[PDB]
Formats: C-alpha cells, structure tokens, sequence
C-alpha cells in the first residue's frame, strides 16, 4: 500500500537553504492529483506551504512567497522542498501529504489530503549538536514498602530535538511516562519514568534506551539499586 | 469537481 | 485568505457525553452545492488524520459516532458517544481556494474522577555528581485535574532558582496527567543543604502532598 516519508537535516544554520525529500512508496507521483508540503509550528499551528500538480505546475502560499521552491523526480518517485534564507521562525515539523480524489456520494468525487507522512523535525539554530548525558534514577529508599516502585531516566544536555527513550527495548510499554523536553541555555533536558511491580526490580533488570540520532548516540543505563 | 479558488483543476 | 475560527479552544467532556466543536470561515465555502470544509484529528506524536471531507462525508475506517454538518460559513463536528480514544486536536481545513488554510484547532480533554498524584523523589546520581552537577528530580504521576502546584524547599526555605517543570499530555489510557520537576544545582550548592522537599498542592487534598529526603 501507499506510504510517504520525509527525510533531511535536523539542524540548519540561519540564512541557509533547507532541502527536504518526500519519498512515496506503493504509488506513483504521476498517479496523484497533487502533492503537498505542510508544516506545524511548536504550538500545533499548521501552515500549508505549497504543492506540485501532477502536470508539474505549482502553487505556493503567498506568505512564503519567493523563498519556497517545490520540484520532483519521477524516476525516483520523490518530490522535494527547498526553502531559502531560513530563520529561527522556520523551526517546525514538515509533512508531505497527498491530495487525492475521494469517491463520495452517488458516484462523484472530492479532493482531500488523505495520506500524510510521519513528519520530520527541522530546527534552525546556530547552536552546535550536543550528545545527551543519561543518568539512572534509582529510589533512595531501601525499597521498604511493597506495591509498585518508580524508576526513571534523566537525559540532559543535548541538542537538537529529538530524543527517543524507551524501556527494556520496548518490553515495558505500560506505566511509562516520557516528559516533553524543556530547553535551557541551548540545551534540552528530558526525563522518562516507569512504574513497575516491586516483584521484578531488582530481581529482574530494567534498562532505559536513549537514542539521539542527530549525534548518533545510543545509550543503555541499567537502573541498579542505590547505596555506596 | 474542484474548488473555484484552486489554481489547478482536475479534468 | 479565508480565516477559519474554531470554538472553543478546548473543552472537557465525560465519556458517553456529547461534544460539539464549531468552525467558522470568514467567507462562504460553498460551490455547486458542496461545502469545501474538511476535518482532521491529530493525536500527539502523529500526523493529522482525515475524518470528514465535504462538510459531512466520513472517511473509511472512521466510526459513525463522528458527524459533521453545516454550509456557507458555519460548520460543526459532533462526537457522540465520546470514547476514550477521542482525546486529540481537531482542525477544520478549507479546500475552497488556494492557499488552503487551517483552523487553530480544538483540544478535546476527557473528563474523569479526581485522582491524587503518586509522588516520587530522587536524589542525584553519583554519576552526575562526579561531573560536578546535581539534579534532584520529583515525579508527580497519574492525577486529575491537571491543576497542580509544585514547590521546592531546601531546609524549609522556598527555592525556584534552578527548577524546570514539564507536563505530559492527557493519557489515552486512564485519562490522567503527570508532571516532573527537576531542581538542578551545582555539586557544591547541593552539598550546602540537608533537607530537600518536593511539596505539591492538588485539589484532592486539603493539606500539601510531600516527599523528602536528607543527605
């Protein structure tokens, strides 16, 4: 079936160009009506950027004006987005979507953007890429109680976003809380919590998997008991 | 059947 | 440009209840007896999903508890009965003309019974300490409503220097909220005090909820 996928830089320095690629799988770019580029600013506010018609013709949002350019490559089945003279107010999540004929009513049609990509985060900043420091959060108490027990991971001092944190490779899915990152001095700090039965830990092992693709960092911290 | 304001139509 | 104005920005509804979000275009979006108004739903960490197009037509795979009506400039989306997996943001989008414009969106937060937090406090890792820093963190998980007040106290005195609080969206499971508060001090500043208290104030308790530890 049909699938759209964005790719491109996580970080771009101001005044530079931004090039994004949307790879379409299981459908031909010549088979659709139009192919869009839409972006979402932090705050969830959406802004449509432009599109390329199956006839290769285009239309762009006037606000973007002369900075945007959308092209394609029929042989590789990809359509591109180029944005010139970027600034910090261009930091957002970009999505490429397909507009297609939706057969509705008594044998008629209506065009809607029905299939979107996962989206790719793009941060425009001077700031240098920085790897995160992961710290285990073991309970300071002598486990003296019962019921459940809460453990956590502190991931700090990294740039840019995002960071992928998971537990026991994905085994631990329930009772997991990943708190949104919060910027402070060009550096992010985030934390994930996991509440598990007193039975498993420390008998069984709990591990938090942090992955920061921008720095290509992959770290595993085993939450081990505190003491001396 | 596309909107009146759309730069490109469908047929 | 056609400005789509959605009301309200957010609304709380109990499951079973009826939720109705409105969307208003600054100009009529009709043509050949067809309203060029669509609706998308977006859950956190995901792309907008199409729900209804042409004002009232549902997409494939979308349950009939979703309805949409209107014409001209006024349109509304209706959910009944509101299920647990409906918590998300809903945007209306007009295809009447180019440029295509969206609405600001409406956050649908689910209503449930009050729930007190499960507070957990954590001293800094010895691993972080060697690097000369110290982050004492405090988790406040699974509470309802999201209204909560977090205060830190070093040796009885308040402390706001160095604190960073973060909030998770509503959980699509139990419909609760969670929050982490991190106090970051230098290795030295940390060693210059004893009692570290993470004190919370929630609608579910007359007195403050408190977790603490001493060095």
């Amino acid at each position: 079936d049909v699938q759209l996928q964005q790719s491109g830089p996580d970080l771009v320095k101001p005044s530079q160009s931004l090039s994004l690629t949307c790879t379409v799988t299981g459908y031909s770019i010549t088979s659709g009506y139009s192919w869009h580029w839409i972006r979402q600013f932090p705050g969830n506010k959406l802004e449509w950027m432009g599109y390329i018609h199956y006839s290769a013709g285009t239309n762009y949002n006037p606000s973007l004006k002369s900075r945007i350019s959308i092209t394609r490559d029929t042989s590789k089945n990809q359509f591109f987005l180029q944005l010139n003279s970027v600034t910090t107010e261009d930091t957002a999540t970009y999505y490429c979507a397909r507009e297609e004929a939706m057969p509705y009513g008594n044998q008629a049609y209506y065009y809607a953007m029905d299939c979107w990509g996962q989206g790719t985060t793009v941060t425009v900043s001077s700031a240098k890429t920085t790897p995160p420091s992961v710290y285990p959060l073991a309970p300071g108490s002598a486990a003296q109680t019962n019921s459940m027990v809460t453990l956590g991971c502190l991931v700090k001092g990294y740039f840019p976003e995002p960071v992928t944190v998971t537990w026991n490779s994905g085994s631990l899915s329930s009772g997991v809380h990943t708190f949104p990152a919060v910027l402070q001095s060009d550096l992010y700090t985030l934390s994930s919590s996991v509440t598990v039965p007193s039975s498993p830990r420390p008998s069984e092992t709990v591990t938090c998997n942090v992955a920061h693709p921008a720095s290509s960092t992959k770290v595993d911290k085993k939450i081990v008991p505190r003491d001396c | 059947s596309i909107g009146p304001g759309r730069a490109f139509g469908g047929g | 440009d056609i400005v789509l104005t959605q009301s309200p920005a957010s609304l709380a509804v109990s499951l079973g209840q009826r939720a109705t979000i409105s969307c208003k275009a600054s100009q009529g979006v009709d043509f050949d007896g067809a309203s060029f108004m669509n609706w998308y739903q977006q859950k956190p960490g995901q792309p907008p999903k199409l729900l209804i197009f042409a004002a009232s037509t549902l997409e494939s795979g979308i349950p009939a508890r979703f309805s949409g009506r209107g014409s001209g400039t006024d349109f509304t989306l209706n959910i009944h009965p509101v299920e647990e997996e409906d918590a998300a943001t809903y945007y209306c989008q007009q295809s009447h003309e180019d440029p295509l414009t969206f609405g600001a969106g409406t956050k649908l937060e689910l209503k449930r019974a009050d729930a007190a937090p499960t507070v957990s406090i954590f001293p800094p890792s010895s691993e972080q300490l060697t690097s000369g820093g110290a982050s004492v963190v405090c988790f406040l998980n699974n509470f309802y409503p999201k209204d909560i007040n977090v205060k830190w106290k070093i040796d009885g005195s308040e402390r706001q220097n160095g604190v960073l609080n973060s909030w998770t969206d509503q959980d699509s499971k139990d419909s609760t909220y969670s929050m982490s508060s991190t106090l970051t001090l230098t290795k030295d500043e940390y060693e210059r005090h004893n009692s570290y208290t993470c004190e919370a104030t929630h609608k579910t308790s007359t007195s403050p909820i408190v977790k603490s530890f001493n060095r």
